[PDB]
RNA sequence: AGACAG
DNA sequence: CTTTAGGCTTTTGGGAACTGTCTACAT
DNA sequence: TTCCCAAAAGCCTAAAG
């Protein structure tokens, strides 16, 4: 629930700098997990300019908001969306047809037969 | 602190009552133990447990056999495939039918009872039925018999009251390298003592579609399949039926072509080689005017069909006589009714009625149907699972010779080697108790064998035991020692043996068996560790806790530096013995090109399974895409999915001077990417919707 | 081994139950009476037909059933059926009976049927496959579940639940449990649920219901709604049942009351039916009680003779099981080991549907042709067997590599939810108050025998269990003592 | 750079086919001949539950030979191609009827179905076809009722030709007030950029392999979603299979009915035969049922060995290395390939010196490696060590050993214990694949992925070896240091 | 090292069991969490952690080198402590006997059986959810 | 979708 | 004043471990 | 079967011509 009256969801945080320690403590309470892994997971959770419907990873890594799991999976790369649930949702989505800059996922090369270009 | 008091009965725990020391093992180990009891096949060499509880008596009492359900008079005895000498002679008779009459009833119900040479319930394991000699000889028409009379009982049921589930192995707890992780180290002799018997059935249909080949006969004599009591070829192959084509007559119907088996384009059923054939069941549709099988290749088929037809005709005649005698008073057992109906389905119908279109689960039947049932003895040498009647389950990871196994100074040879520390982790300590106690008891018996002028590890002859019994003094002394040991171990058994009529018989039985069998009940008032301390701190009854010498993997004969104790554990074999290995260089393909699953007829046609294993799932392809670049993973999945790529791989294997270390398997220039069937299907289906996934420009 | 040692071991050992070791399914299915040679299945069929005989048009007598000759068995199995005398070659352990009816002293066409013919050890062979027939541990008259009284009938599988509701008495707010039960299957302003008192008011008048089921009068102490109408009750003639009726009335009235304008219409019946008009459903509910349910309820300790008596008992005497239950769902004592009622579920359903769709057509004269057509369309050859291998979860596949039927064959119990198996469900078995530790396991079932089917002790059957006639799990006294103490510890706080 | 979806112009696909173009409009059906031809084009038939023998065949089951490759069958006017490698192309085509302006793109239909189609009212149906029956007072909602009232007050013509011709204004009105209420910017931009591709004249009816009918005893098994597609095609057939020619309004209504059936079919098929846990994307597009693969119980070697050393047994070695053995037999001995297969299969359950020598020579000819490269899998695949590369070194001479001697050291990388577990083995058919798999070799999981400078705990020695080392090193075989000096 | 193997039998278990401090730590115990899992287990840990008490014993030599986790040996030689039901609740009455001695009562056997059942269920269904989250 | 094996 | 936008609360629907073996299936 | 969680429906409240 964290990764994907007051609760502690990840999307509620403004910047990842103040969001990492909470997740680090929460994980380290029971599982000894390195800070680098937590940073990688949170940075995977991130999104740059969510208003402009841009879903690729922010650079350098702070200039960008957070986003929920399903929107990131179904709005980042259709190749990665095919391996996750509800493929008809991104297939039947106007945004998927817009020529927007997108990130690359390994399943792309598996979504097609292996053609690089 | 009431440490020696157990407020439990054998009644509150059934299968857990099969062993004592149940409370010294963790509950997970006990549940696994009961499951392994459920999953254990029957071994040819069955022996009673050294430590006995009252449960084994009940479990032996309630087993599978051939029982007369009521006080009945045997009316008829019938036997398939009559035994003797002649032209159409049969070596062995599989099944005997007994038609009996349940008298002492107003109805006098007539029933049927089948006595086969075996009884099988698991898919590939069974057990031979040993017939009671005192009863089987008396089986005759017009004879008297009691209720619940036993015939053809399992070999696991002993002559006395006990059920044999496993084999007593002189286990040694050494942390040898052979027992890394969860394994066993076994010798050839003990594994010979544990050979499961496997009963299997092979079904082949030959009609207008195909005809049997010649695999068990010479040029002169045509034999499609082995006779009853025959042995399968060194390459286990039966039937090998070939499709019937007239235009290919001078090619695939010559005498050499019939004997020769083409692995492709022919249909064989491949069982265990060297497996003796138990029996054969033949079904024939005799009301087809053009017989699909050409003349010459229907000798054994007609032979066995004639024998079966005579058997079922005699059954039908018996029923007809009974009906003509007692119309409207012929209340019969349901099994007898079903047998008569099966006989009617077997025998041909009269010409005034349409013929029977026989089926087997929606599967049509054409002309000849052959069911060959055969038995084999599996030799365990690796990948065979074993359990120690506790939570400890393992796999045979090393098989050595009898000489190479650990041997004590007394001469006791180890049958198994187990890593001791596992007991410290899985927390199944009862084993050790058994182990420990067994050793002491064994040594005690051996001690008597040394004090009676006998030899250890050698069953004395009746003359030697008679000579030993000549003097009462030593017999009484040995019985007193046995009483003391029982008092140390089992006070209940101590009282029982105090109330003993003939101690000389007990001593003689102990000497003959070589081990004093111990009755250790579930509600046994024993402090276990107190008994262990008593055995350790005693001049007698103490097991020989000395050095043990064995042979390591380097061939040296090395003696262990610290004292090692050898003790009898009651082992048991499990199912999942292997034989399900599925290696397949190339797998047959669906019309939509992709490997598929194996149907029954097409899965029982290859030596070992030929399944296409899904070793690339979503998780596996995840790991590959991440560890290695997606390129090679896509190449592997393209070789598997695209049939042309797989054909290119096989062509590269075949057309290379070095089939190993091929420079490039598929020349991607000749076979470009994108030809994989699932991906092409997905892309085409999307294009039919008006969309297509393409790389960003 | 020493023969004397084995003799003493036998002497100092309690024997198991020949009823359970040889196969309890065998005893409850294929046991013949000595006075007359008739199986348990045949007697069960006769009992079912005698129960359903109340719905016959005065002359359609059910004569009985006979055992079919194997000549006739083969002739009937293998019929012409469009010039293809199709026969299924397989062991298929079965036996054929024929049900015979009579009409005004003349015979009809007998209807043949097939029956499983269990062997010793709970073993059957169906279509060439060896199956094991396990009994089902069923509650005798009704089950008490997390918050519910679950009562099965021949047709319906009803559940009585409860909720809380508020009502004003003498100007002060009071809280009472309203007991409801959804009965209209098509059912699945605040949303409420069909209260039992709502059914009372839908059948009888409100004043009629109060007068008939209590010594209480109604006007239109003082009872009134919370958040109009006023129900006044004599100051001394009060009862818990009357208060429950008041609570149910206000539960049904407080959220709805746009259809309540003149309170006197509350004394009627059509208004209540409109509030709930499927008079066919109402009549089926009224005549939805049969003899087996009445007998089981008498066995448990209830005296139902009519379904309205059942509703009164639940509202007054059995409601104790809904909030603070003396018995517990966790135990397994006082339970039946039923076999036939689950094996013949298909046949029971077929007989019920035949009776209902035969009475529901007409009450006029019945012609022999129409009766024969109905029997042909109702009682086929494989009526009770077509769904044995797919719809019944008590018939498992035998995979025993042993000569002993005790370890895996004859010592399997199946819970009702696992007995149906048509659901294909997974309750996760952890967040369930049903699967709590109970000492009953030690006497009924086998703890430390923990298959993945039921990882607790209820999966298997204790082989020393004392089971009396008609498959009722009795309690052995001696061990019971110890067992009692254990149970207290299991509930230590 | 990413992977986005692109709208395909069906007219371009129709023009690029350049083969045998047969249309579904011209199947009048209602008679044996045309129904059978339609069943041949559609309805990939499997007559009996039996393995087919035609490796290469035409559309008809008449040319069973395989040497006739590319020969145009006179019966079907279709070339003969491999059954497994049969190209996946649309089986049929559908053109605009004589009184219909064009056809709506099924993607556009599916996109508009999410918003226009509602439980209380079908906006797209009302806007497109005329034979749609509705009751305004029967609308049990409020937002839907207001949308319906606004649409009625706007007053569009309810003809398909009007909807296609004036699609811009109708779509703008749909955008404006409340009708879609979300994703307005993306959907409007999508319509504005791909307007020309949303109304193709021709529409493809999917491949014969998409639709499967398996006839057997007790009938003919089909699927559920296929049904919808069938109806759609049949609808267009009924456009031309009319005794009385339909009026343009009726033709538009039937065309819209067929298009809606197509949209429903594609939506249901994407939801069921792709999206579900078993399907196409999640079952076959990302790996399924490799060839040259074995699976066996892991029994190992407790002997001085190498960690990158594996011992495949006799049966697994013979069946897995079937074509390697065939190549060796053909190269050395004057044996035909049939004799090679016969020898190999005959000697799977039996031992001989020849095949053992062939295994040894294969492993030796795998020169710059310990043996034949392969991958070894333990399920479930959790860690890097669940999948690891090994090198086959020797088939076991014991026929009774159906065992796999993976190294002791590499056991802890997966959760592999010798308790009766079967693991998977994939034979690498190439040196390039072996070099690629070298990144999955065990030496990759030595360094812990969760500690900066520490070797992973998976390299720790097993129980028996550690206990032996303890009993050897930690023994009092010498006096203490003070007594040793003194 | 083909002769420096490790061996297990009743003698090692007796050697650990007969130690007087272990016997004291297995008697006169209040049946509470503090009185069992902090006092008696503390005494047994002190006995095991002493580098002089047990020398040449395979069990404790393995224990001192991490071959055996301390928890299983504690549950064996010392009192088994408060098994769990299918739901993760603790029974009020603990188990008086460890695994080296026999747990022969009915209450204790049933509660440890429920611990095993908990193990099976927490394996199966928790894997079912955990692998999906991992994916 | 039920059982079994890991 | 009338007619739509905005954000919170309900309701609904897809989804819920991997590999292998075996089992079921016409009236 | 029951718990997760997002997406569409639906509802009161508020701002501009
Ligand atoms: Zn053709």
């Amino acid at each position: 629930s964290f990764l994907h009256t007051s609760k502690t969801y990840l999307k509620n945080y403004k910047s990842p700098i103040e969001a990492l320690p909470v997740f680090a403590t929460m994980a380290n309470e029971k599982i000894s997990l390195n800070i680098s892994h937590c940073e990688i997971l949170i940075y995977a959770m991130m999104i740059r300019s969510a208003q402009y419907r841009d879903y690729r990873l922010p650079k350098p890594g702070i200039n960008g908001q957070f986003e929920k799991y399903n929107r990131l999976m179904q709005c980042r790369s259709l190749g990665g969306a095919m391996a996750f649930e509800k493929q008809h949702e991104p297939l039947n989505n106007p945004g998927s047809f817009l020529n927007k800059m997108r990130n690359d996922h390994p399943y792309d090369l598996l979504v097609k037969g292996g053609k690089l270009r | 602190s009431q440490l020696g008091r157990r407020e439990i009965d054998l009644t509150l725990l059934g299968h857990t009552g099969l062993d004592p020391w149940y409370g010294t093992t963790s509950s997970a180990r006990g549940a696994m133990f009961v499951t392994h009891i459920g999953q254990a096949p029957e071994v040819n060499g069955n022996e009673s447990r050294y430590f006995l509880t009252g449960a084994e008596l009940e479990y032996a009492k309630y087993t599978h056999d051939v029982r007369f359900p009521e006080d009945c008079r045997v009316l008829h005895v019938l036997r398939k495939y009559p035994t003797g000498i002649g032209k159409d002679s049969i070596r062995s008779n599989p099944v005997t039918t007994i038609i009996y009459e349940n008298y002492f009833d107003k109805y006098k119900t007539i029933g049927v009872l089948h006595v086969p040479e075996y009884m099988s319930h698991h898919q590939d394991f069974g057990y031979e039925l040993v017939k009671n000699r005192e009863v089987w000889e008396t089986i005759a028409p017009n004879e008297m018999f009691s209720k619940d009379t036993v015939i053809a009982q399992s070999g696991a049921v002993k002559k006395d009251g006990t059920l044999g589930m496993g084999v007593n192995a002189n286990v040694v707890f050494l942390s040898a390298a052979g027992t890394i992780e969860d394994g066993f180290v076994a010798n050839k002799n003990f594994l010979k003592r544990m050979m499961p018997t496997s009963y299997s059935t092979a079904v082949a249909n030959a009609g207008r579609k195909a005809f049997f080949l010649n695999m068990y006969g010479d040029d002169k004599i045509y034999k499609p399949f082995p006779d009853i009591g025959d042995v399968i070829r060194p390459d286990g192959v039966i039937f090998a039926i070939r499709d019937h084509d007239d235009d290919l007559a001078p090619a695939e119907m010559t005498p050499r072509a019939l004997r020769t088996l083409d692995r492709t384009f022919d249909r064989a059923v491949i069982g265990t080689p060297g497996a003796k054939v138990i029996d054969i069941d033949i079904w024939r549709d005799e009301r087809v005017n053009p017989s699909p099988t050409p003349t010459g290749m229907d000798a054994q088929l007609v032979k066995y069909h004639t024998h079966l037809s005579s058997y079922y005709r005699e059954l039908l005649k018996i029923y007809r006589g009974l009906l003509a005698r007692r119309k409207d008073d012929l209340h019969i057992t349901e099994e007898f009714e079903r047998l008569i109906v099966t006989a009617q389905m077997f025998l041909p119908q009269p010409d005034n009625v349409r013929k029977l279109s026989r089926f087997y689960r929606l599967d049509p039947l054409d002309e000849w149907r052959v069911e060959v049932t055969y038995k084999a003895q599996k030799m365990p040498a690796g990948a065979f699972k074993m359990t120690d009647f506790h939570g400890g389950k393992g796999v045979i990871c090393k098989v050595m010779e009898d000489e190479d196994m650990p041997i004590d100074e007394n001469g006791n040879r180890a049958d198994l080697i187990i890593f001791g520390g596992s007991t410290m982790r899985r927390s199944n300590y009862g084993r050790i108790y058994e182990h420990g106690f067994g050793a002491a008891a064994r040594d005690l018996a051996q001690r008597l064998r040394v004090e009676a002028g006998l030899d250890r590890h050698a069953k004395p002859t009746q003359q030697q035991l008679n000579s030993v019994m000549g003097n009462t003094q030593w017999v009484d002394y040995a019985f007193k020692e046995l009483l003391g040991f029982y008092e140390i171990i089992a006070p209940t058994m101590h009282s029982k043996m105090m109330e003993h009529p003939n101690p000389a018989e007990h001593v003689k039985t102990v000497l003959m068996d070589g081990f004093p069998y111990i009755y250790a009940p579930v509600d046994d008032p024993v402090d276990l560790m107190a008994a262990v301390n008593k055995l350790i701190n005693s001049d007698k009854y103490r097991p020989h806790y000395g050095k043990v010498s064995y042979r390591d993997q380097a061939g040296k004969w090395v003696t262990t530096k610290d004292n090692v104790l050898m003790g009898p554990l009651y082992m048991m074999l499990l199912e999942k013995i292997g034989e399900d290995w599925s290696a397949a260089a190339s797998v047959k393909t669906q019309p939509f090109g992709l490997p598929s699953k194996l149907n029954n007829a097409d899965r029982a046609s290859t030596p070992g399974r030929e399944t296409a294993i899904r070793s690339f799932g979503e998780s596996e392809t995840r790991s590959y895409n991440c560890t290695v670049g997606p390129g090679p993973t896509a190449e592997i999945l393209d070789q598997t999915n695209n049939p042309l790529a797989h054909a290119a791989v096989i062509e590269s294997w075949l057309t290379a001077e070095k089939p190993s270390s091929v420079p490039v398997a598929v020349d991607r220039e000749k076979i470009p990417f994108g030809g994989s069937r699932p991906v092409a299907m997905f892309d085409h289906l999307l294009e039919c919707s008006g969309i297509a996934l393409e790389y960003a420009p | 081994p020493d023969p004397f040692l084995i003799e003493k071991i036998r002497e100092n050992t309690p024997c198991m139950n020949p009823t359970l070791a040889n196969g309890i399914t065998v005893e409850h299915t294929m046991t013949r009476d000595p006075n007359t040679g008739v199986n348990m299945t045949r007697r069960y069929i006769d009992s079912l037909f005698d129960i359903s005989s109340v719905l016959f048009p005065d002359g359609f007598k059910y004569e009985g059933n006979r055992a079919c000759t194997p000549l006739k068995h083969f002739e009937e199995i293998t019929r012409e059926y469009n010039a293809k005398r199709i026969a299924n070659i397989a062991p298929t352990d079965m036996y054929m009976i024929d049900l015979m009816f009579s009409y005004k002293g003349e015979m009809l066409y007998p209807r043949p049927m097939l029956l499983p013919a269990f062997k010793r050890g709970n073993m059957v062979t169906i279509n060439g496959a060896k199956y094991i027939g396990s009994p089902v541990l069923t509650d005798v008259g009704f089950s008490v579940l997390n918050d519910s009284i679950f009562i099965p009938f021949r047709r319906t599988k009803l559940t009585f639940k409860q909720t809380d509701h508020h009502y004003m008495c003498n100007g002060q707010r009071k809280i009472m449990y309203v007991i409801w039960s959804q009965i209209h299957n098509e059912m699945a302003r605040p949303h409420i649920e069909s209260c039992l008192a709502h059914y009372f008011f839908c059948q009888f008048g409100v004043t009629q219901t109060f007068k008939q089921w209590a010594n209480v009068d109604v006007k239109c102490n003082i009872y009134s709604s919370a958040t109009e109408m006023v129900l006044v009750i004599p100051r001394h003639q009060e009862s818990i049942f009357a208060t429950r009726l008041i609570a149910g009335f206000w539960y049904v009235v407080d959220a709805f009351p746009m259809r309540f304008t003149r309170p006197e219409y509350v004394d009627s019946t059509n208004l209540w039916r409109v509030i709930l008009n499927i008079d066919s459903h109402l009549h089926s509910f009224c005549n939805s009680l049969d003899e087996m349910t009445i007998e089981e309820l008498k066995t448990v300790g209830v005296n139902v003779s009519t379904i309205w008596e059942l509703l009164y008992e639940i509202m007054t005497s059995l409601a104790h099981h809904l909030y603070a239950t003396d018995i517990d769902e966790t135990s397994m004592y006082g339970k039946r080991l039923t076999v036939l009622h689950y094996l013949m579920s298909e046949f029971n359903y077929a007989v019920s549907m035949f009776g209902y769709m035969f009475q529901s057509r007409r009450d006029r004269e019945w012609t022999v042709q129409e009766l024969n057509e109905g029997l042909k369309r109702s009682f086929k050859l494989q009526t009770a067997i077509k769904r044995l291998t797919v719809d019944h979860g008590e018939l498992d596949t035998m995979s025993n590599p042993n000569s002993s039927m005790l370890i895996k064959g004859t010592s399997i119990l199946v819970t009702q939810d696992r007995a149906k198996t048509a659901k294909a469900h997974n309750k996760s078995l952890i967040n369930d108050s049903s699967r709590i530790i109970h000492a009953s396991i030690a006497e009924v079932g086998q703890y430390k025998n923990q298959p993945k089917n039921n990882p607790d002790g209820r999966g298997r059957l204790n082989m020393y269990t004392k089971v009396g006639p008609t498959g009722l799990v009795e309690r052995r006294e001696e061990v019971r003592e110890i067992i009692d103490n254990a149970q207290l510890m299991f509930r230590a706080k | 750079m990413g992977l986005y979806a692109k709208v395909v112009d069906h007219n371009e696909v129709h023009d690029q086919f350049t083969g045998k173009r047969i249309y579904a409009n011209d199947y009048n059906t209602s008679n044996s001949d045309e129904k059978e031809e339609f069943d041949r084009h559609f309805y990939s038939h499997f007559q009996d539950s039996e393995a087919i023998e035609s490796s290469v065949s035409c559309d008809c089951r008449a040319i069973e030979d395989a040497h006739k490759l590319g020969v145009i069958c006179d019966i079907c006017n279709t070339p003969v191609v491999n059954t497994s490698s049969r190209p996946i192309e649309p089986s049929m085509w559908v053109r605009t009827p004589k009184h219909v302006r064009s056809l709506i793109n099924p993607r556009l239909i599916i996109m508009l179905t999410g918003y226009l189609v509602t439980k209380e009212f079908d906006f797209l149906a009302y806007l497109t076809d005329t034979s749609y029956r509705y009751d305004v007072e029967s609308i049990g909602s409020k937002e839907t009722r207001r949308k319906v009232d606004r649409l009625l007050h706007r007053g569009f013509e309810r003809g398909l030709n009007h909807f296609i011709d004036n699609f811009n204004e109708i779509f703008q009105f749909l955008l404006d007030a409340n009708i879609i209420s979300n994703n307005k910017s993306e959907f409007a931009q999508f319509v504005a950029q791909n307007k020309d591709k949303l109304f193709p004249k021709y529409l493809p009816v999917p491949s014969k392999l998409c639709f499967v009918a398996e006839s057997t005893t007790s009938g003919t098994y089909l699927d559920k979603p296929i049904e919808a597609a069938i109806d759609a095609t049949l609808t267009f057939a009924s456009i031309d299979a009319s005794s009385v020619p339909l009026s343009p309004i009726k033709a538009q209504n039937r065309t819209m009915r067929g298009l809606r059936l197509y949209g429903q079919f594609y939506e249901i098929y994407a939801k069921s035969r792709i999206a579900q846990k078993p399907g196409l994307a999640r079952r076959h597009m990302f790996g399924a049922r490799l060839n040259a693969t074995a699976r066996a119980v892991i029994t190992s070697i407790s002997d001085p060995h190498d960690y990158d050393e594996l011992h495949i047994p006799w049966g697994v070695g013979c069946q897995l290395l079937k074509y390697h053995l065939t190549n060796k037999l053909k190269a050395k001995f004057n044996m035909t390939t049939r004799e090679a297969f016969s020898f190999v299969y005959e000697n799977v359950l039996q031992y001989n010196q020849i095949i053992a020598d062939l295994f040894k020579e294969l492993i030796a000819e795998a020169a710059p490696y310990k043996g034949m490269g392969c991958t070894f899998h333990r399920n479930p695949t959790l860690q890097r060590g669940s999948t690891q590369q090994f090198f086959i070194t020797k088939v076991k001479d014991d026929i009774n050993d159906n065992s796999i001697s993976m190294s002791v050291l590499c056991l802890k990388a997966p959760n592999a214990d010798f308790d009766g577990d079967q693991l998977n083995l994939t034979l690498m058919p190439d040196v390039y694949l072996t070099k690629a798999t070298e990144r999955i070799a065990p030496h990759t999981w030595v360094l812990s992925i969760d500690e900066p400078h520490e070797i992973s705990g998976n390299l720790e020695l097993q129980g028996p070896v550690v206990e032996t080392i303890i009993n050897w090193a930690h023994e009092k075989y010498l006096p203490p240091l003070e007594e040793w000096l003194k | 090292l083909s002769e420096y193997l490790a061996t297990l039998s009743m003698f090692d278990i007796a050697e650990v069991y007969n130690h007087p401090k272990v016997r004291e730590a297995n008697h006169n115990i209040e049946p509470t969490t503090y009185g069992i899992e902090k006092i008696s287990y503390g005494k047994v840990k002190e006995v095991f952690n002493d580098p002089t008490q047990f020398i040449g014993n395979s069990i404790i030599e393995g224990l001192r080198s991490g071959t055996q986790k301390t928890e299983q040996l504690l549950q064996a030689f010392a009192w088994r402590g408060f098994p769990t039901d299918i739901n993760s609740d603790i029974f009020k009455y603990p188990v008086t006997t460890g695994y080296i001695d026999g747990i022969w009562n009915l209450y204790e056997n049933m509660i440890e059986s429920r611990s095993g059942t908990k193990a099976l269920l927490y394996n199966k269904e928790l894997l079912r959810v955990t692998e999906y989250f991992n994916r």
